[PDB]
């Protein structure tokens, strides 16, 4: 039975097996449509997959809400090659095209098999006369609701758009539905099963945070007489890990300000460890040259704000290592995840101060109050804060590093086995932490 | 799947007290909401009590100020006291598990509902 599965992820999608074995659970899982089914895999861990392969296996039509045109017109493209007949209904359709469509979906047996439609237009009242014959000949094999977290107004794009889908989920009694995002905190989770209306079980697919390979730990600056040298030995134990080979690979430190880049990946050079400033202050020219320096590790460490990163694709990257506390959770996990890309063991680290700490709340204040009197008030200026303390919480806080990660994110309690501080010596992370009270 | 197991039900001198659990045992990350409910034999299911993420109580007016609905979390483990039992109390009480979601460290993960067995109350 499962052939048809890898036959079709084959024949049609010229994929032999599935990208990873959540991916062919979660497709699996929309094949039986026993269930409906909540996919969270970061983009490109081939979420599209779990609903565009069910959708041909499928005897009738598979409905896609996707947020934006630019989204869908992405897919569309790409499913055409395929020679799938994917039909797409939006804002940017031409007035003969969409009353041409209209029509096609009216005939017994429709050319299209997979329709790609904007929430705004799954709402306006001049489509629902098709919605109806469709829902009445029971047309509907499948409703996937991508980008589901606009739903949430914990979510950083809530769609108010998006609110109408979990009443016509309802309508729709027949067909199981499918919700996708990447990003979802449990509270994002939770907003999407009501406000979708899906029907228990769900089958939860969510490509978990914990990387086994990654050593967390958290430095109290303050408690650090030499911090700069305290960061170079660690970039040194990071790189040092083949005495033969010398510097194995490389590593990046993220900063806040432009300034403290310059200013550490000077201080850095000089105390042992050769290391670049990079940040979009600099020409292109003088960055290109210092990702290049760093990419062929001529420069194996590289002191970078959060524009370093965006599709390094460097994969023997041994040490990440905060200098100033990251504005989010989902920053510090993403910042801090770029580490061990290979799968060799590595060292991502936190420098903590209150000092620091203090600046970024400020900051975040700031920039969220300034936002309220610009665009009035918002419920996801509230995650925009609380994402910021539950990685303080990390910090001020004793036990274990990945489970701290896994809890926000709404992962299971993961598999660390001594790969962080708290695991490996919990009394000696309790006697630093007794130490940072008595700084204040 | 989640395993409710309600305990500490009985008999008891009308005025008294009994102290009722809910163990929910499984992969569970967090529940929604825990409600405990009696149903009396051929009589509606009454709801008593409940507590959601963050010890947010809702109480039956029948019981108000005679029931405390409590979470030991760490132990995923609520409790109802009823105090001042009345011979109108007596019934089965069990609890429901609303928005309940389990993980797999594999990203495997179920969001269900799940009701417990029972445990008689009865007053004389
Ligand atoms: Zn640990």
């Amino acid at each position: 039975p499962e052939r048809r599965v890898r036959s079709t992820l084959k024949k049609v999608f010229g994929f032999d097996s599935f990208k990873t074995p959540l991916q062919e659970s979660a497709t699996m899982a929309v094949v039986k449509g026993n269930k409906d089914v909540f996919v969270c895999m970061p983009t490109g861990a081939g979420k599209s997959l779990c609903y565009q392969l069910p959708a041909l296996l499928a005897k009738g039509i598979t409905i896609v809400v996707s947020p934006l045109i630019a989204l869908i017109q992405d897919q569309v493209d790409h499913l055409l090659t395929l020679k799938v007949r994917v039909s797409s209904l939006n804002s940017k359709l031409s007035a003969q095209e969409r009353k041409e469509l209209l029509a096609d979906l009216e005939r017994e047996k429709p050319q299209t098999k997979i329709l790609y439609i904007t929430p705004e237009m799954a709402a306006s009242s001049s489509f629902q006369p098709t919605l109806n014959s469709l829902v009445s000949r029971h047309l509907l094999s499948y409703l996937v609701v991508d980008e589901a977290h606009c739903v949430s107004q914990w979510g950083h794009d809530f769609r108010p758009d998006y609110l109408r889908l979990g009443a016509l989920r309802s309508r729709l009694g027949h067909a199981p539905c499918v919700a996708l995002t990447a990003t979802a905190t449990p509270q994002v989770q939770e907003d999407v099963f009501a406000a979708l209306h899906l029907k228990k079980p769900v089958a939860i697919f969510k490509t978990p945070c914990f990387r086994a390979n990654l050593f967390y730990d958290v430095q109290f600056k303050e408690l650090i007489s030499d911090p700069y040298g305290n960061l170079k030995d660690f970039c040194l134990k990071a790189l040092g890990q083949e005495a033969d080979k010398g510097l194995s690979g490389c590593g990046i430190v993220y900063c806040r300000t432009r300034e403290a880049c310059e200013q550490l990946a000077i201080e850095l050079s000089c105390r042992g460890v050769n290391a670049k400033a990079y940040h979009a202050g600099l020409k292109a020219s003088e960055r290109t040259l210092v990702q290049n320096d760093w990419m062929e590790e001529k420069v194996p460490v590289i002191v970078a704000t959060i524009s370093f990163g965006m599709g390094v694709d460097k994969a023997n990257v041994r040490f990440v290592a905060h200098w100033n506390i990251a504005k989010s959770m989902a920053g510090y996990y993403q910042e801090s995840g770029r580490a061990g890309r290979d799968g060799k063991p590595s060292w991502c680290r936190l420098y903590y101060s209150r000092n620091d700490r203090d600046q970024v709340s400020f900051l975040i204040r700031k920039e969220v109050a300034k936002l309220q009197e610009k665009r009035g008030n918002k419920a996801s200026d509230k995650a925009t804060i609380m994402a910021f303390d539950a990685l303080v919480t990390f910090c001020e806080e004793l036990g274990c590093r990945h489970a701290a990660i896994a809890k926000y994110f709404g992962d299971a309690l993961p598999a660390c086995a001594k790969g962080c501080d708290h695991c490996q010596n919990p009394t000696a992370v309790r006697r630093r932490l007794e130490a940072l009270e008595r700084s204040s | 799947q989640v395993q409710l197991v309600e305990n500490g039900g009985g008999c008891v001198q009308a005025g008294g007290s009994l102290k009722l659990s809910c163990a929910a045992s499984g992969s569970i990350f967090s529940i929604n909401r825990m409600t405990w409910y009696r149903q009396a034999p051929g009589k509606e299911r009454e709801w008593v009590a409940a507590i959601t993420s963050g010890g947010s109580t809702n109480y039956a007016y029948s019981v108000k100020g005679r029931f405390t609905i409590s979470r030991d979390n760490a132990k995923n483990t609520v409790y109802l006291q009823m105090n001042s039992l009345k011979p109108e109390d007596t019934a089965v009480y069990y609890c429901e598990a609303y928005g309940t979601y389990t993980l797999a460290p594999t990203g495997e993960g179920e969001y269900d509902d799940y009701w417990g067995q029972g445990t008689q109350v009865t007053v004389s």
